[PDB]
């Protein structure tokens, strides 16, 4: 429900609100391919003709290194989901034992 | 005491004449019945 | 979890110095907090063998969530055997009365 | 030995013994508390009231009904009911006399399981049966195919027999009968001006209901009819001498069961449940289903229901078959006396759940004995 | 929808808080 | 043209028009009449006093609230506290604005005929509303689901809504509030030797228990504190200069909000009439209502009753729940105040009775229009 | 042109592309009203709520299922479904993409005769086929032979097929499925106290269901060992913060689809339905169908089916040949994910069904072209 400038700056500065583990791991799935890349940086003539999908991929490409971003932000919210479901746990076998 | 008390294994009218069935006797009780 | 946590901190760290200064400290919370979970669950591995050597049953044999289960399925036992007794001093008063 | 029938409505208690005609004890199930300061010492001031003086002491006391909805909530007033109504009213001894109790069917379990334990082990009887309250409406009826809709103060009941077999699937509950239409009533009976807050008040809401209220024939004539004349209104004396004066409220408090959307609830209305519960049936038994709809419980007294049941059902059945409303006059007793004719039937009596079952058994044999 | 596609390529609440500040 | 909101509650009239923080006229609903000789003769004698005049002359006068409980008994008194709102309060014409009343849910419909047949041939509007005040509460609010508890001077009630989806079986209805409160602590004066029988000195009263009452955490440590050391006792001064203090009445007063039973009435506290109007809503919205409880009126202007009133629920709700009550410093007027939110609304311009739809259907249009 | 897919079952539409992994809108079925009366107004209260809307606000709504036992009753309510799912969900112009819909077998054939109609006249499509559920289940699978179990929401139906031949004689149909499945669970909850009659109540019984039922390898040592310890039970929470605790309702629940005559139904188990239907073919491919029981729809993902119906086929079959259950772990969605080869197929790119031959052959081209 926004502009994709406001998707590729909030994904630059890794704000983590509306970012969830389902919508990375299909951003992840749609992940810009090698002759899409090549694609894009081939083209020369004026960037409104073109399509909000080759927009989001170029604003995505402006990021340097998104990818590694994308994959430690959907990693450091999987890892603190699985470190609050199984530390209390493990505490509690901990205290049971 | 009381376990031995408990668990222990224990030591081991005039006759209504009729002339029919008793089929027809009993539909039309039933018979009878609902009115 | 800590395997892609230290795999994501080895290429943070031969990336650029943005992701690094953004990134670093939360790989490091994480990788910190699963390290003190895996001396936690080394602490149930010793425990658990106090346990087998406690119960009497094979360090290798004895399952802790069957032990659990037991507890559990015992306590329930117990309360019910509690209740009932209780009903039962209760009846037992009011048949005297 | 002669057999206990002790119907536990969730407003009046019917009980009494086998082969006769009347129940000997109905009076309503509420146990009385003071509420009030008491000053003058002595003279016998009970800390509660059961039944009757319960209801002539109303005015001190705020009145607890020990069941909701067919579910006994408060226990202790459940055993003091019972207690009543063995010990005062019938002046019995219960362990010695077998005691058959109702029920109401989609009930839960535990509720069963208590009443297994309480009546054999505080008031330990020699045998007793947990009954479904449809089946004693078909006993009374005196035939064996039908369908029962059973109404009384908490739970209306749809159960379909036919030729002594009931189908389980088929049955429906629900939990809107003539305490839900007596809240109805105070909330509609505040827009004329008269104010009922109090459990004291209930008893006067609920003998209104009773003497005047009448089941409408069609709903909107009705309406326009009492909207254009006052002809329909009708007058009651309050206990502190107050006349009032009601109109469209005669008719508008039993049209809840008709239409349960006017107290908040998603389900439908008894023609729709007694319709929903004939095609939940086999095909070939839904004729005899639609000439025998026999009617029970003290909620479908209205002397207006027969005719409206009719012509629910004959708009909804199909134009070729006869329905026929089996309301009669005395429906109101009919489940205490179907229990009086199963008790005195000469082969129920393998039926019963004994002592020596119980203290095999557990208290879980009744799941695996009654219905 | 022919004629359509035929034709085709061819504040209450700041009011209010305004005023509750004059009581 | 702007519209016109006068919240017309059992203590306080609350009028003026759309848009405001205050009330532009906040005076209580008395009328004065004089019981004493009159020997002077001239200097502007009136036979009636209407608001802060019958206030400020209050020793020779007789004060009649024309509002008891939110029902409307004396009619004259009420078009005498109408015309002097409108011609000397607001100094306006009544022909020439609409108006937006409130009104207490559960309210006898003939107050609302007369009410209309009033503003309609008396103070002859273009337009009137009559609306419910916990909706304007939750309005003010500035949220959409949520429960409200509405506390005035006659009538507190709980209202329930879910999206704009308010629950009309589920709407609850106490009488007793702040007069209640006055005469429950005219009744607990008296035991430190200060009597207060004249209805001058229910203002009195009044003012004694808004400038000094305070609803206290924990009732038992709080008799225990006040019994053991006079650290919670606090001073006033008379206007005939005489000093009074007084301890555990500071807190024995709104105690009665939580418990009924003081001034000997059967029914439930807020805190329990507030849970029990969510379990009556279906169970999916309770999670939203037990975080958005909101309190209106003047009667929850105690500095206490929200920690108080989180304590309650929280032993009442489930422990997985966020009990979070709003409770801001404007809630004494906040009825008014969404009254400004509705009355403002470009939606709420075709909903209006006008005059001509009154002229073909009675004064009864207001029924079938408005809640 | 890419093509859709949109399995449009009984409880949930699962909608998406051709050649992807995943349905991308799986949502549940239903069309919820309000029931209610809405006091508020303005901010945009919407008449019906379709998908995740109506979920998540569910606690004011009557919820409609469209769709029962495979046959569609009420046509608006499912135009508003594919209006849903066509331009909200996948937000996609239904006229420039061709659409894969699936339909159980021995289904009536004016249902087929309005999903045509429907589609081609108000979503209308350059193309769109009408497929059977089985043979997309046998396309996910990966193989060409083997007998296909698929339970949705209302239909489990067998469907035998050899070297790409289905034999039509012995495809069977059973109308028991997780509704009536939730509709049982929502009869045996009721023993345990917790009451649920709404429709909303029915998505917690479902979710209750899905989330802690399973199915078991022997029925009567499960009861056993459920009835001796409480090891089996299992908590869960629910939206008002109340924790239930159920115990053999876990797997009395599934059970219904191994025991019909639970819910009152007279045919016998899916078991014994895949040993008739295997029967029923020539002898030379029963050996083909043993080892490629192949298991589809979201009632078959139970963590205990496979090897149940593994020993019950293994007890039914001869004992000198391997009995194989092919059970994915995918196999909620295989239905979509098999319409997504044979919507990718090239060789399917000649059985559409065209608007032009719906043109000339009217709405009758369904029955021949189709299966
Ligand atoms: N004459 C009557 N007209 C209408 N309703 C009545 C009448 N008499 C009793 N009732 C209602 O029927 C209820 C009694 O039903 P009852 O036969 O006791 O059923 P149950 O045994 O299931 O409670 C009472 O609560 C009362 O409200
Ligand atoms: N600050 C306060 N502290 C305690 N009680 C108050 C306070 N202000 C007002 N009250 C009491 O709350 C009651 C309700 O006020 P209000 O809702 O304005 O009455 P109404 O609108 O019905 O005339 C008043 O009768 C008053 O006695
Ligand atoms: N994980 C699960 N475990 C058990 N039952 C499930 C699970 N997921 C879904 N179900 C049940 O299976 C049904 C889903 O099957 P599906 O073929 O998607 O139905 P439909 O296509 O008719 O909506 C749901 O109605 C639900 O009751
Ligand atoms: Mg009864
Ligand atoms: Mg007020
Ligand atoms: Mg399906």
């Amino acid at each position: 429900k926004c502009s994709n400038e406001e998707v590729a700056a909030m994904i630059r500065a890794g704000d983590t609100t509306k970012f969830d583990v389902e919508v990375l791991k299909q951003l992840l799935k749609l992940l810009p391919e090698k002759h899409e890349i090549e694609n894009l940086r081939a083209f020369t003539e004026e960037r409104a003709k073109l399509a909000s999908a080759d927009h989001f991929y170029l604003l995505l490409l402006a990021i340097p290194c998104y990818q590694l971003r994308i994959e430690c932000m959907l990693l450091c919210e999987g890892a603190a989901a699985v470190l609050d479901m199984v530390r209390p746990k493990a505490q509690l076998v901990l205290a049971a034992c | 005491s009381s376990i031995e008390r408990l668990f222990s294994f224990p030591a081991a009218e005039p006759k209504e004449i009729t002339f029919l069935d008793a089929k027809k006797s009993l539909n039309l009780n039933i018979f009878l019945k609902q009115f | 979890n800590l395997k892609k946590l230290l795999e994501t901190e080895r290429k943070v760290s031969a990336s650029v110095a943005e992701v690094q200064e953004q990134y670093t400290e939360r790989l490091q919370a994480s990788i910190s907090a699963f390290r003190a979970l895996d001396e936690l669950f080394e602490a149930i591995e010793q425990k658990q063998r106090e346990l087998a050597d406690y119960l009497c049953e094979d360090a290798q044999q004895l399952s802790l969530e069957d032990t659990f289960s037991t507890m559990k399925a015992f306590r329930d036992l117990f309360l019910r055997a509690l209740k009932e007794n209780k009903d039962r001093k209760e009846q037992a008063a009011k048949a005297e009365r | 030995t002669t057999a206990l029938v002790c119907d536990n409505g969730s407003g009046l208690v019917k009980a009494g013994f086998a082969g006769d005609d009347a129940p000997r004890a109905v009076f309503p199930s509420i146990v009385g508390r003071p509420r009030h300061q008491g000053v003058m010492v002595g003279m016998g001031q009970k800390d509660s009231y059961v039944g009757d003086e319960a209801q002539s002491k109303r005015g001190i006391l705020t009145l607890k009904y020990p069941i909701e909805h067919g579910i006994i909530t408060n226990w202790d007033d459940m055993e003091k009911i019972w207690h009543h109504t063995f010990y005062n009213e019938l002046r019995v001894a219960p362990e010695e006399h077998p005691t058959l109790l109702t029920e109401a069917p989609l009930n839960p379990k535990a509720n069963r399981e208590k009443m297994t334990q309480i009546m054999f082990e505080t008031f330990n009887v020699p045998a007793m049966y947990v009954a479904i309250q449809a089946v004693l409406s078909l006993y009374a009826s005196g035939r064996t195919t039908g369908i029962v809709l059973d109404s009384g103060d908490g739970v209306t009941h749809n159960v379909p027999i036919y030729e002594g077999y009931a189908l389980p699937h088929a049955i429906m509950r629900l939990d809107l009968a003539g305490r839900d239409l007596t809240d109805y009533l105070m909330k509609i009976l505040t827009e004329r001006g008269y104010s009922f807050v109090t459990t004291a008040e209930r008893e006067i809401v609920r003998d209104i209901k009773e003497k005047l209220c009448y089941v409408a024939l069609d709903f909107e004539n009705e309406m326009a009819t009492a909207a254009s004349s006052s002809s329909l209104e009708k007058s009651y004396e309050l206990p502190d001498g107050q006349v009032i004066t009601i109109g469209n409220e005669r008719f508008r408090c039993p049209e809840t069961l008709f239409q349960p959307s006017f107290i908040g609830m998603e389900s439908a209305g008894i023609h729709e449940t007694t319709y929903n519960s004939i095609m939940k049936c086999d095909i070939d038994i839904r004729k005899d289903l639609y000439a025998n709809n026999v009617m029970s419980g003290g909620t479908t007294m209205y002397p207006g229901i027969a005719d409206r049941m009719q012509k629910e059902i004959t708009a909804l059945a199909p134009s070729t078959m006869k329905i026929k409303i089996i309301a009669p006059p005395e429906r109101k007793y009919s489940v205490w006396i179907g229990g009086s004719i199963l008790a005195s039937l000469s082969t129920f009596q393998q039926m019963w759940i004994t002592k020596q079952e119980y203290d095999e058994a557990g208290p879980s044999i009744v799941h695996r004995k009654c219905f | 929808r022919k004629q359509q596609l035929a034709e085709e390529e061819a504040c209450v609440i700041d009011a209010l808080l305004a005023d509750i500040r004059k009581g």
